[PDB]
Formats: structure tokens, C-alpha cells, sequence
């Protein structure tokens, strides 16, 4: 995640859940990587609930 | 067996909460955990009395 923090100018962790800077210290498994493109203010629509 | 309960939290292990979730919200998560276990201990102590 250290290189992923500065490969792209993405938004600095505007999401709820896992700790931001602790991502190198967990032992998670079974990840899902789904990518799509949306228009403008639909990012807030993508949230739990 | 009361230690196995979650009391509304996401996990029954406090180390997982500390190493998985952000400390500003881990504070209220551990507050819920400690108050649930304290209620269980109070119930046990009243029964023992």
C-alpha cells in the first residue's frame, strides 16, 4: 500500500472501515477488485446503505 | 460463554478491533464492549449475592 499511496493522485482515503495507515499491518484475504467509471456526484451513492 | 458474544460489535477479540479499526471509532467500539461485559458481570454478581 505504500507504493499505491503515491502511484496515483487518488483521494486520500475518504471511506469508512479499515484504518488508513495500518493497511500494511493486517492479514486480510479473499479480496475483490471491481473497477468502473461514473459521472461526478455518484461517488457518494457508492456507500454501505 | 459471555466472552464469545459481540454485544453489537464486529468482532469478539479486542486485539482485532485495535489492529483493524480506526482508534477514534475503536474507542466507542471498545466502550460498547466494556459496558456489555460490565453489565454481564453486574448480573453475575447480583446472582451470586
Amino acid at each position: 500500500y505504500s507504493v499505491l499511496y503515491n502511484l496515483a493522485p487518488f483521494f486520500t482515503f475518504k471511506c469508512y472501515g479499515v484504518s488508513p495507515t495500518k493497511l500494511n499491518d493486517l492479514c486480510f484475504t479473499n479480496v475483490y477488485a471491481d473497477s468502473f467509471v461514473i459521472r461526478g456526484d455518484e461517488v457518494r451513492q457508492i456507500a454501505p446503505g | 460463554k459471555q466472552l464469545s458474544s459481540k454485544f453489537g460489535a464486529i468482532s469478539s477479540v479486542l486485539n482485532d478491533i485495535f489492529s483493524r479499526l480506526d482508534p477514534p471509532e475503536a474507542e466507542v467500539q471498545i466502550d460498547r464492549l466494556i459496558t456489555g461485559r460490565l453489565q454481564s458481570l453486574q448480573t453475575y454478581v447480583t446472582q451470586q449475592l
